[PDB]
């Protein structure tokens, strides 16, 4: 069956006909091992960045493109200029929305950049059950998916998220995506950067400029990882 | 002249310019993504240095890409004079439409780029998801076909590194696992016989 020609007929994307051990032991490992959640409103293009201790061992990267609303946003010129490697540690992660636009291309420089090397490309994939629209000017086809790149400095999951497409003007990202992360076990100091109310979670820091509230501490967050707790990979059980 | 074309070659040594110009390139090159492969690879520098620029005047280019090929191919796909302006990705499922470093990985990607200013494309008629199944390994699906027909039909396409699967209608096969040389248009069976009298 070619699903192109569907869609070509129906209005159906291809995702929409993709059909759907036990790994619950290492989440009850990683609930039992998450530090409370921490928050904190800025606007992180008048912010200094370096204001965030201690160094992280990922960031979570959610800029506001432009693309998002097609119905303050920033571009990938704002989002390079970015102070990223201050905040990240020696051996750290990064995990960059890029959507479908320029930024496949821009945050590729972006994760250069700050000195990261591309690993996985991760792709949300977006279904259109609900509801069988306008295209960017150099678009040779729809865009139905948006990117999320990753990358790693220093020395059981598949890299597709499906979901059905959000309501226009919706900007939230499929929380798999924390999944995804979070069974990595690449260490507790987690950053969401242009996070919302929405995302706080625990075991991870939110700084965005839409948080009502904020609780951060720089202090009482490095109280978190003090000995002997420095290294675990947030999928261990706690030290007594 | 519609039907199926190819030429098997090594795509390094054949001059390109003979053959004319092309409304879309599409290639699946065997990237040295290093891992010892199975089959003989082309260096960075091959891919660097071939003569994509004098295949195009104002089109479309298809390059598929994978691990480090997708910023290498990138690269190439600049340095060609391209700008990569969509990305289709195929999501590999089984017949019964489940999907098959630190991720598993269950799609493969397909940078798409633009040369000069191209018109009367259908541009917006398929989405940038192509959801078929594996045949072979190192295969890519039809659908592809389909999706670039509608968005130029009947315009002259070129594939670079083409096996014989690969072969189609309105199409010129490149590459070095085909049946000899086959041509038809007879403005390319005439730049040929100039360029090369006694086969190559
Ligand atoms: C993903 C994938 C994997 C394997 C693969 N094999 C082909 C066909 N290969 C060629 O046509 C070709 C033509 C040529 O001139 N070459 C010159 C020097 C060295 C190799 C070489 N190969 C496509 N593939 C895609």
């Amino acid at each position: 069956n070619d699903y192109c020609q569907h869609f070509v007929d129906t209005g159906h994307r291809p995702q929409n006909f993709i059909r759907d051990e036990l790994i619950r032991l290492k989440d009850e490992l990683i609930a039992k091992s998450n530090t409370p959640p921490m928050y904190l409103q800025a606007d992180i293009e008048a912010f200094d960045i370096r204001e965030l201790t201690p160094k992280f061992d990922v960031i979570l990267l959610e800029p506001p493109l432009e693309e998002y609303y097609r119905e303050k946003c920033w571009t990938w010129d704002d989002i390079m200029k970015l102070e990223i490697d201050e905040i990240a540690a020696p051996r750290s992660f990064i995990f960059l929305w890029c959507g479908s636009g320029e930024g496949l291309d821009l945050g590729r420089v972006c994760l250069r950049k700050w000195g990261y090397r591309r690993c996985e490309d991760i792709c949300w994939i977006k279904t259109n059950k609900n509801n069988p629209k306008t295209l960017d000017p150099k678009a040779v086809f729809q865009r139905t998916k948006e990117h999320c790149l990753m990358g790693i400095k220093g020395t059981v999951d598949i890299d597709l998220i499906i979901t059905e497409e959000p309501e226009i003007g919706n900007i939230e990202k499929p929380v798999e995506i924390f999944h995804i992360i979070e069974h990595f076990c690449l260490g507790r100091r987690r950053l969401h950067l242009f996070g919302r109310d929405s995302t706080i979670r625990p075991g991870w820091l939110t700084v965005g400029p839409t948080l009502t509230n904020s609780n951060y501490n720089a202090e009482t967050y490095a109280s978190y990882f003090s000995a002997p707790n420095s290294y675990l990979t947030g999928c261990t059980e706690e030290i007594e | 002249l519609f039907p199926p074309q190819w030429i098997c070659c090594d795509i390094r040594y054949l001059d390109v310019s003979i053959l004319g110009k092309f409304a879309v390139v599409m290639a699946d090159p065997p990237w040295d993504i290093h891992m010892e492969l199975p089959y003989g690879t082309l260096t960075d520098d091959e891919m660097r240095r071939l003569n994509i620029p004098v295949l195009q005047d104002d089109g479309f280019l298809f390059l598929w890409v994978t691990g480090r090929a997708m910023e290498l191919g990138r690269e190439c796909l600049n340095l060609w004079g391209y700008e990569r302006v969509d990305e289709i990705i195929w999501v590999k499922t089984n017949q019964l439409q489940r999907i098959i470093h630190w991720l598993n990985h269950g799609k493969e990607h397909c940078l798409v780029g633009v040369k000069g200013n191209p018109q009367g494309f259908n541009q917006g008629l398929d989405c940038d998801v192509i959801v078929a199944e594996v045949r072979s390994t190192s295969h890519k699906p039809d659908e592809i076909y389909g999706m670039i027909e509608r968005l130029s039909p009947g315009t002259r396409k070129i594939e670079l590194f083409g096996r014989p699967h690969n072969v189609q209608p309105n199409w010129i096969t490149l590459g070095n696992q085909l049946d000899g040389i086959h041509l038809l248009d007879p403005d390319v069976v005439a730049r040929f016989k100039q360029r090369y009298p006694d086969g190559i």
